DNA sequence: TGTTTAGCTAAACA
DNA sequence: TGTTTAGCTAAACA
C-alpha cells in the first residue's frame, strides 16, 4: 500500500504554485476537508520527497489541502508515498488538472521560468500547455491600470476576457477606460464583445 | 419588394390618415403586386410621389403589426448603450418579418 | 422662445445639408429673434414653409449640443428592454449633474 | 515504500461513478492533454481501485478514471495505484467535489438517487460533506419549468444560485420570465437576474395601481 | 402667428 | 425601377 507518515516529519514547499490566498486554503476550504477526513480518513494519499538538506524530513509533492485538513482533523499521521523525482513543473500540472491555479497563479509561474531565460515553447511542453495558452497568461503580467483594478478586484477573472479587453483597449483605449469607469458595468465575454462590435462600428464612420 | 394580404393590407389602413389615392396606390402595389411605376405613369406622378404612397402604409402596418409591450422610447445615452439600442432594434425588426410571412402563410 | 447665439448657430449648420434661403430664415429667427411670419411675407413662402426651415436648423442644433459621448436614440423595443434604456438614461443624467456640478465648482 | 503497476486490462470504471461522460474533464482535448503529460513524466497521482467481488483477478477504479483513459491514449500497459476496498458511493461523491470535478447537474442527480432511496437531505448533506442548504439549491434542478430547464441545459447559466433566483421570479411571472428567455441574445447572470425581477416589481406594481 | 404632417417635386443614388 | 430627403403647399389646429 501506502505508508502513514508523521505529520511533524513533513513540511509544505515553499515554491508550491498556489500562494497563501489561494481559495483552497480558506479556514472554510480547509475545515470542510478536514471534517472529512475526520469521519472516512485520507482515501488519496499524499506525494512526498525525501528532504535532501535536512535528513529523515519531507516535503509536499502534492497535497497540502489534505495536509492541513489531517492537522485540523487531530491526526498523528497521514498516507503517503515517496516520489524523489517530483519538480515544481510536475507541481502545476497536477494543480492544473485539478484546476485549483488562479489565473494569477499560472501567470507569476509562466513570470519565474521566463526569467531564468526558459522559453515559451519549452515553458509550454514541461507544463503540457499550448503556446496561445502561455501567451494569454503573460498578458497578465502587465496589464493596463484600470484593466488591472477591475482584475484585481475580481471585476472580471477570465484570462480569455482579459485578454479581449487588453485587445480592445490597445486599440481604442479612451474607449474602453469609459466603458470601465461605468460601476455598472458587467465584463463578461458577452458585454466585452458588444464593446468590441460598437468599436468597429466607429472606426468605419470614422471611414465614412 | 412585398406584400400584404388582403386582411393585413385592411388592419394597415384602418383609422390611418390618408386618402383615396394613396390607399388605391398601395392596395395596387402591395396586395395586387402591381408595380409602383404603373401609378406613376397612370396618375402623372414622380417615381418618389409613389414610393412615398406605399411607404406610408407599409410603416402603419409594422406599426399594428407589433407584439404587445412594444413601445417607442426616446432617449440620450452613452454611445455603446446607443448601439445596443440599435442591435435590438434590428433583432426584433427580424422577428416581425417571421410574424408577418406566418400570418400570410396561414392565409 | 427658441433662440440661439450667432456661435451656437454656427455649430448647428456646420455639415448641415441646408441651403442659404434656409440659413437666412434661421438666423432671422432663432439669432436676430425675428417673427417667422416677416420671411413668409417677403419670401413669398407659406408660414408652413418658414417653420420647417426653423425646425431643421434648431434640431441640427439639440443633435450637437449632446455631451460629448453621448447620442439620442430612438426605438421600438420589448418592455424589459424598455425598462433598461430607461434605467440606463437615470444613471446617465446624474453622472452628467455631477460633471456640471464639478466643473462649476472648479470655475 | 510505494504503490504498485496494475494492468489497465484488468481495470474498469465504475459505471455508477457520479461523473457523467459529457462531463467536460472527459472531453477529447482534457484526455489527450493528460495522455501527453503521462507519456512525458509519468502518472504521478496515483489511482485508487478496489477489487471485484463480482469477477476474481479485475478491479474498480475508485478514483482516476481520467487518468485511466490518459494513461490509455498515451499507450501504457499499467497505471500505478493502491487498493482501498473500503470505498462507497459517497466517497466518490466527496472526492470528486474536493476536485471541483462535478456539474451542478451531477450533484443534483446523485442527490436525486439518494432521495430515491428514502433518504433524507439531512443525512445527505451529511454524508457528502455539505450543507443543508448546499442540498436545498441542487434539488432545485431536479424538476425545473420547462424553459429555465433548456437554459440549464444548454449551459446559458452554470450558477446554481442564479439558477435559484430565476425559478423564483418564474414562480411569480412566468410568461414574462419566459420572454426573456426566449431572446437570444439575452446573458443569464446575476446581474441580469438582478434586472429582470426590477423590471418584474416595476410591472406588479402598476398592476395594483 | 407658429406647428404639424400628407402629399408633391427634383434629382442623386441604389 | 424604387429610395431618399430638403424643400415646397395646404389646411386643420392651438
Amino acid at each position: 500500500g501506502p505508508i502513514e507518515l508523521d505529520l511533524d516529519l513533513i513540511d509544505e514547499d515553499p515554491h508550491q504554485p498556489r500562494t497563501a490566498d489561494n481559495p483552497g486554503f480558506s479556514p472554510e476550504s480547509i475545515a470542510e476537508i478536514g471534517a472529512t477526513i475526520k469521519e472516512r480518513g485520507v482515501k488519496s494519499p499524499i506525494s512526498v520527497r525525501e528532504n535532501q538538506e535536512q535528513p529523515g524530513r519531507y516535503i509536499i509533492n502534492h497535497g497540502a489541502r489534505r495536509y492541513r485538513g489531517s492537522k485540523w482533523a487531530g491526526k498523528k499521521s497521514i498516507p503517503a508515498f515517496i516520489d524523489n523525482d517530483y519538480n515544481e513543473a510536475d507541481q502545476v500540472i497536477e494543480n492544473l488538472q485539478r484546476n485549483e491555479l488562479t489565473p494569477r497563479e499560472i501567470a507569476d509561474f509562466i513570470g519565474r521560468e521566463l526569467a531564468k531565460g526558459k522559453k515559451k515553447g519549452d515553458i509550454a511542453k514541461e507544463i503540457g500547455k499550448s503556446p496561445a495558452f502561455i501567451t494569454q497568461h503573460v498578458t497578465l503580467l502587465d496589464l493596463p491600470e484600470k484593466i488591472a483594478d477591475a482584475f484585481n478586484t475580481g471585476r472580471v477573472r477570465d484570462v480569455t476576457v482579459v485578454n479581449e479587453l487588453v485587445t480592445a483597449f490597445k486599440k481604442r483605449p479612451e474607449e474602453v477606460e469609459a466603458w470601465l469607469d461605468d460601476d455598472t458595468q458587467e465584463i463578461t465575454r458577452g458585454t466585452v464583445k458588444l464593446l468590441r462590435e460598437f468599436l468597429d462600428e466607429k472606426k468605419l464612420a470614422a471611414a465614412l | 419588394k412585398k406584400r400584404l394580404t388582403e386582411s393585413q393590407f385592411q388592419e394597415a389602413i384602418q383609422g390611418l390618415e390618408v386618402g383615396q389615392q394613396t390607399i388605391e396606390i398601395a392596395r395596387g402595389v402591395l396586395v395586387d403586386g402591381k408595380p409602383q411605376a404603373t401609378f406613376a405613369t397612370s396618375l402623372g406622378l414622380t417615381r418618389g410621389a409613389v414610393s412615398q404612397a406605399v411607404h406610408r402604409v407599409w410603416a402603419a402596418f409594422e406599426d399594428k403589426n407589433l407584439p404587445e409591450g412594444y413601445a417607442r422610447v426616446t432617449a440620450v445615452l452613452p454611445e455603446h448603450q446607443a448601439y445596443i439600442v440599435r442591435k435590438w432594434e434590428a433583432d426584433a425588426k427580424k422577428k416581425q418579418e417571421t410574424k408577418r410571412k406566418l400570418a400570410a402563410a396561414l392565409e
